[PDB]
């Protein structure tokens, strides 16, 4: 089980960015959540928006609300977050995680993370 | 206290309960997509249950219903009813009448009006019981403006222990309000099937924590001193199957790249048009089936209009399923375009409920069931009157035998017995009739017959041997309230001939390991027969160079039992059936080659064989007035072609008896479809060795099918008791 | 100090160890029966093993020897040898010289005559170096008058965790008698394979116990500080499959109840007469194996001369090998009666060495082997020549080529170098000759040659186009001694012609996408080629209406690059094999059909074939000497018919380039033997379209077996590094 | 997994009797022993007779020396116990018992023990 980050890579302030992570292993329509994860210098964990990928509905940070959009491909097991009108601050490392059912209570909350992707502003 | 599985086992001949449990609670649990091979192969990695298996009833397989999905069968087991009568046929449908669509992740779930049937707790509650209901399919719906008297609206994210704990907590209520009935439901392992496979560590690890979580709740149970008392029956719902990537099916393809219909994926896939709901039924699926028809050797799936699937399945009398539907072979699946579907390399289920990897799991303990036994195959359609008899209720009616299921259980309360015959059956006396001409040119070879009141008047002593020989276990009943038939009687073979529909309905003989089948040619050479009077239907200018029908013979001329020729009474006018041209080739590669290696591996069987009329596709008979508007007209005359044909063998389980005296009985029975046409099996270059006996593979059925749509009764003579009767009658023939 | 296997993966770029270990020790451990299966699907249950295998070198399957057993696996892989051998071919055997047999449970076992080759041991003795050595087969046995320093005599009765606690207090011993090469050997996960079935819960539990033991070890070693400076191999010697009681094939039925001989049960099964060694080869086997020849459709068993095996079992050249062989379908057995047999219903190995049940595992751990990669499928045979490499020892002559298994290390120690031809090749110049009449009368449609100095006179520039065209890797190279060749050059094919055998060696083409296929007749046409003296064996005369031999083209005429029609060059003298009349089905087959769709699919194929004559059976080519006396004479002639015919296709691995420019290759290669009759596949009343594909299928072959069986060396020109080339090389083809 | 005995009943001295002994769900020839076990009122457990499958080696009791024989069948998965010439005290209750592999420490001497049939002798 593995899953794979792309679309990654600089662009100047307000650009448009299309993560997308492919998961292999698993099947995205059979799990809890599928989230994104980015970590800046000087600051931890910060959760950016997760979905879930049989009801459809999403969760958002409110640094990033109106701003990002994610979606579930389900037939090709993806996951896209969109990302438009960047700031200087967004520039980070963003990983993909798949949260863990509540049906025990001793588990992670968390199962997997990706590998990882770059992402930097500059003008 | 210890554990409850480290106690030795024991019996529990008389429950001990504290006050208002006179007749015991019953618990539901169940397991969504546990599968039988699970506990056939991996039993020593699970204590609990294996435990349960051993101090209790236990069954190897549990057929599911079609579609084997969970709504379906979670719902079925409640009601007792088929798909087609209770509403609920899958997990999506779409109903025009109401405009609507039913999904699982949308707010038409809780609509009442999707909900058929009755439910247990509705029973309950009529009869002066009370019942909490913990994440059942169809609990948290008003159906028939009734709740259960404790419920909860489903929600996933509530942990296992917490139900468990909830359930007991309503066990420790006060006997005011006690619920008697409860029920309990866990999402595994049925998604780790999905995520990962049937085969694979994870499925490992869900077993063995939901039988954790089975010991948590024995343990709960036996420290409030129930242990004793509670009846458990541990159910699942269907089985698992491993999806490659490599066998699906694209009908884009075939049909092209159109954008005006809509395909429900799956191994139960279906067709729909996509313009609603006008476009319903004015659209045209006999095109589509015909441009799908084995387009290419061996395909793994093959179309299907919904009324001419295997009657076993009873997929047709409801309006919410898609004129056209797809059969798909074991481990593919069907969709249009890779982009309307789901993902490929994953676990899968919703194929045929025959198949080994769809069967599902039962398991009972507690005072009313028997300890250490085993059990054969039975559907999950009967559970529903299991309970009935497990509370003190009368159910009400559905589609499962009472007393079939009878064994189960140490101290049986319902006591079945044979249906009673309407009205006594009429004579079919002699009457002098003018010698007529019907045309026919024959073999001369054929002896005719010189005088018919001499070779069938017959002294009692003959008529009692006829009968002994020829009806072992009696003559079949008839239980239409109007219908006269006269029963006739000829040297080996006998006859049921209805005056109504001028046609047999039954005939009966028997095949014994020594006779012979002749090959000599009997065409266009027909007797009259007095003892009716004559129709002109009943010649053979009608049928004399005809492409639209044809006739055939019950019982088989082919078979002499005194001589090495053909038999001349199995000729006769009272022997006829309307056939079409196609089906006329199975007719006699059966009769001629399959017969005679049935009577010789089996040492001897006992064949009885007729029509069966059933123009509105619902699975029971259809009534004279019904009847009546159906008959085709034909060359200025009126005519009545039968919908299929009910064959069924008998013979001893030990082949070192006759069947004449079987100790024992074994069964074999089918309903095969009556087509113009043989592009179901595609035969095409083929040898017909093989098609045939597919053909007749698929096509099984049950003795009670085989009752349902004749209206007849069998085995009405047998000196077992009715219930032994019962379950031989339900058991389906596995290959 | 905590358990090794929670520490997290680092990297050992050099090895730190005390005195005396400036070569790292060797430690050979042992699972048997654990097959690649198991670590497939239920790696989740095992840490220690999952992470050995994420820290270090892995392959995904290792393929064993045929037979697939205990001594033949567990003596292979430190002797290096086949078989054939190294002389231990099963577990039971019969040796007629010695008039004895060899029996695990005999004393016949320690015998020192049944064992042949040279153990690894043997060499360290030689080469100044220790081993200590813990219940390998055959380490027991004074080899060669040599024993092991540290040995143990086999005993089944002694703990797993003594056997370890040993191994670590060897390895605690002082420098002046330390070990440098360990072995250790485990008993499961074979046993609870046997009793209970491949799968099933005890083989679960098997392997959780073997990955504790050798978690156990890495502990142990740990705590030593040596954690970082042992190599580990942990290796298998086959696979486990489950055997059914329904599956089994008895000889008393085709046979009869005859008592005069025996057979060796199993997947493996021989038959042997029962008088020996008088009797041993004056029997008549042909009778037998002509009398069990395909007596019932689709038999899943099928008879084999020793020597009519495919080439790429080896399994041949011993005379402890019965001269009757049985190759069994896959999960099916067979035996003489059921007295004389073992159980039925139990696991069993010993099949066919390519089944995907069959493979073995192989995993690297240390300072020498590379971290967290994966490699191909290789033999076990080249584990030896691994750890030459890994002692700094000079290996004894095997049946590895050294330096394929060379990018599985971090610092190799070998380079592979490419053989060099013995002589330069000799040139057949143009002579004139009278136009000789070879009375053949073919269709005239077929443009004769005019002048054959005129077309076959070229400037340079047409012999380099042609030379980049038809030989894009280079002209394969000729090792054989005393052999002399010359290279003949045509349009779009070219050939070796041998002077001292009469007939070409080599020829190669290449067919493009685009390249069309002709369909005229050709036969009893040939042209006269002036560039060698003339022969009577070259004539039609020769061939006209002779029921005994024939001729086949190497060059297909059917193929023509510039025309529509048919070669006329590809008819001439020089390209002319002899040929039985049933092998040309098969040859033309081939030609016409499968080299079209291979070109088609694959985008071009360049081939090269020919013919490969071993009458000794021992898969290397026959010399000049002992191929003389072989030779057939025919009216008043001599002629040297083939014994095999061996081709090669090359293309690239992307299918968007042409053969001319492949970035890297693809290749499959195939040895099929020359039989009089198609007996071994049995056609009757079949299509030709699938026993010559099946018949391609099973023979199939690696490139180095046909460089063995004919002398010649390709793909001498690439500008890839030798050790790519020859890992290439030893790549056999799956599918 | 089970193993059923049978051929017991009662004899007068000096008969002979030949109990067998059928295993279900494991391998005789893959077991490390197999032998019969006797129990009489007033005594405990008591070894008369083990076999090794494959070697062949049996072993005794010194009561039983040269009165009891015991053989396997492999290819029917059976072990066979022919006595003669019993005793008045030879009365007892037999059980078809497999020894267990000493290769982990941590295991039961033995591993499965038969139904047990019953035999008598009386003048
Ligand atoms: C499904 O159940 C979960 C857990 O029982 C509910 O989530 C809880 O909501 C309450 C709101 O009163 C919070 O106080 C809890 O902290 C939540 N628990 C968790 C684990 O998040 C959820 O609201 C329920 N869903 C519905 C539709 O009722
Ligand atoms: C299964 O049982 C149901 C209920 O007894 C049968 O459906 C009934 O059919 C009759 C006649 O068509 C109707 O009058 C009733 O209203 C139906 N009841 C319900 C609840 O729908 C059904 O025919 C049975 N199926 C079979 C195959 O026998
Ligand atoms: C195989 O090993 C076992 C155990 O190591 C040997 O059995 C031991 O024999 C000694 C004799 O000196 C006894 O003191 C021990 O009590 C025995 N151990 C057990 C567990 O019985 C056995 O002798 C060895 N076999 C051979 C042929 O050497
Ligand atoms: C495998 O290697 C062995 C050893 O190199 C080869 O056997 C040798 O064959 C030659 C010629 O027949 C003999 O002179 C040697 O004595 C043999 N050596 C041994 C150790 O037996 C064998 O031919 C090789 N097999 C293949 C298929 O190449
Ligand atoms: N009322 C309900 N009861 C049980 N499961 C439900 C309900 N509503 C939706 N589901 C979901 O539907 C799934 C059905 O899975 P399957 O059995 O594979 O069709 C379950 O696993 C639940 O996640
Ligand atoms: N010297 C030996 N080394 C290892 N195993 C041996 C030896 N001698 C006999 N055996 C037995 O032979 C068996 C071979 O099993 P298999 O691999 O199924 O052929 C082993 O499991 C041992 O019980
Ligand atoms: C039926 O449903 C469809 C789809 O929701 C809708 O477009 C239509 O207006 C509805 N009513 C009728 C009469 O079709
Ligand atoms: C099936 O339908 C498609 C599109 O309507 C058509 O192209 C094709 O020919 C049809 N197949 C037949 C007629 O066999
Ligand atoms: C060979 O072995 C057999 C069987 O052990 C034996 O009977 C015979 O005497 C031996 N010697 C010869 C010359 O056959
Ligand atoms: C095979 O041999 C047996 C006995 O020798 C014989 O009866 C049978 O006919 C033979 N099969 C043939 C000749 O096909
Ligand atoms: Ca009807
Ligand atoms: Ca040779
Ligand atoms: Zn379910
Ligand atoms: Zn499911
Ligand atoms: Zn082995
Ligand atoms: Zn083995």
């Amino acid at each position: 089980v593995q899953l794979v980050e792309s679309g990654g890579g600089l662009v100047q302030p307000g650009g448009s960015l299309r993560l997308s992570c492919a998961a292999s292993g698993f099947d995205i329509y059979y799990s809890y959540y599928i989230g994104w994860v980015r970590r800046a210098p000087g600051k931890g964990e910060e959760l950016v928006a997760r979905i879930s990928p049989s009801y459809g509905s999403t969760s958002y940070a409110d640094s990033v609300k109106g701003r990002f959009t994610i979606s579930a491909d389900i037939s090709k097991n993806t996951a896209y977050l969109q990302m438009n009108s960047l700031r200087v601050e967004d520039t980070a490392v963003y990983y993909c995680a798949r949260f863990a059912y509540p049906w025990y209570v001793a588990d992670d909350a968390l199962d997997y993370w990706g590998q990882g992707t770059l992402v930097t502003v500059s003008s | 206290e210890k554990s409850w599985v480290e106690e030795p086992c024991e019996s529990i001949n008389e429950p001990q309960c504290p006050a208002g449990f006179e007749t015991p609670p019953t618990l539901l649990f169940s397991l969504d997509g546990f599968r039988a091979e699970y506990l056939h192969t991996w039993g020593g990695l699970l204590p609990v249950i294996s435990k349960l298996k051993k101090c209790g009833t236990y069954t190897k397989n549990m057929r599911p219903v079609y579609p084997t999905k969970a709504f379906p069968n979670h719902y079925s087991i409640v009601t007792g009813l088929y798909p087609e009568s209770h509403g609920i046929i899958d997990n999506k449908m779409y109903d025009p009448k109401m405009n609507a669509s039913f999904s699982l992740k949308s707010k038409e779930k809780f609509n009442p009006e999707w909900y058929k049937g009755e439910p247990i707790w509705v029973t309950a509650k009529y009869q002066g019981l009370k019942s909490g209901t913990f994440f059942w399919p169809g609990s948290d719906v008003e159906i028939n403006g009734i709740f259960p008297d404790i419920y909860k609206m489903y929600n996933g994210s509530v942990p296992f222990e917490e139900r468990i704990l909830a359930v007991l907590q309503w066990l420790q209520l006060p006997k005011d309000e006690r619920p008697h009935f409860y029920t309990l439901y866990l999402e595994e392992p049925d998604s780790s099937g999905h995520s990962y496979g049937p085969v694979s560590s994870e499925v490992i690890k869900a077993l063995q924590r939901v039988d954790g979580m089975v010991g948590m709740l024995m343990d709960g149970l036996k420290e409030l001193n129930l242990h004793r008392c509670l009846n458990l029956i541990l159910i699942s719902d269907h089985g698992m199957e491993q999806g490659s990537c490599k066998k699906y099916i694209y009908l884009n393809k075939y049909l092209g790249d159109v954008k005006n219909i809509k395909v429900i994926y799956g191994p139960a896939a279906r067709l729909r048009p996509s313009d609603v709901p006008d476009k319903y039924y004015s659209f045209n699926y006999e095109g589509i089936a015909r441009n799908l028809s084995c387009r290419e050797p061996n395909q793994h799936f093959k179309p299907y209009l919904k009324h001419f699937l295997p009657k076993r399945l009873h997929f047709a009398k409801s309006d919410r399923i898609e004129p056209l539907t797809f059969y798909l072979d074991p481990q593919w699946q069907l969709a249009l375009n890779p982009s309307e579907r789901k993902y490929c390399g994953s676990g899968f289920h919703g194929s045929d409920n025959v198949f080994s990897n769809m069967q599902a799991l039962f398991v009972g303990y507690g005072p009313g069931f028997k300890h250490g036994i085993e059990a054969d195959t039975f559907e999950n359609i009967e559970v529903y009157n299991l309970m009935c008899d497990l509370l003190n209720l009368t159910p009400a009616p559905n589609n499962g035998t009472h007393g079939s299921l009878n064994h189960l259980l140490k101290n049986p309360v319902y006591t079945p017995k044979h249906p009673k015959e309407v009205h006594p059956l009429v004579q079919c006396p002699f009457t002098r009739n003018p010698r007529d001409n019907l045309g026919c040119s024959c073999n001369p070879s054929i002896l005719p017959i010189e005088d018919f009141q001499t070779q069938f008047n017959l002294t009692v002593a003959e008529e009692k041997i006829i009968k002994h020989e020829t009806l072992p276990y009696g003559r079949p009943r008839v239980l239409q309230k109007e219908n006269t038939i006269c029963l006739l009687s000829q040297h080996q073979f006998m006859s049921g001939y209805s005056q109504d529909i001028l046609m047999p309905l039954w005939t009966s003989y028997t095949v014994d390991r020594n006779d012979s089948f002749s090959t000599e040619d009997f065409s266009n050479c027909l007797y009259q027969d007095f003892r009716i009077p004559l129709s002109p239907v009943h010649k053979c200018s009608f049928y004399k160079n005809n492409t639209k029908v044809s006739y055939g013979f019950l019982s088989p001329p082919q078979l002499n039992k005194n001589s090495s020729g053909i038999y001349s009474e199995a000729l006769l006018t009272t022997n006829i059936v309307p056939m079409y041209q196609s089906f006329q080739v199975i007719w006699r590669y059966f009769h001629d080659t399959l017969l005679r290696k049935y009577a010789e591996e089996r040492n001897g069987v006992n064949v009885v064989s007729g029509p069966v009329f059933d123009f509105d596709y619902d699975g029971r008979c259809d009534s004279l007035e019904n009847l009546r508007q159906k008959r085709r007209v034909i060359r200025n005359q009126e005519i009545l072609i039968p919908t299929h044909f009910f064959i069924v063998l008998t013979s001893c389980k030990d082949t070192s008896q006759t069947p004449l005296h079987c100790e024992n009985l074994d069964t074999l029975a089918f309903i095969l479809p009556h087509r113009t046409d043989n592009s179901e099996s595609c035969v095409h270059g083929k040898h017909d060795s093989s098609w045939v006996e597919e053909l007749l593979m698929l096509h099984r059925a049950r003795i009670t099918d085989v009752e349902h749509i004749t209206g007849l009764s069998f085995y009405q003579q047998r000196k077992e008791p009715v219930s032994d009767i019962l379950k031989l009658k339900t058991h389906l023939p596995t290959f």
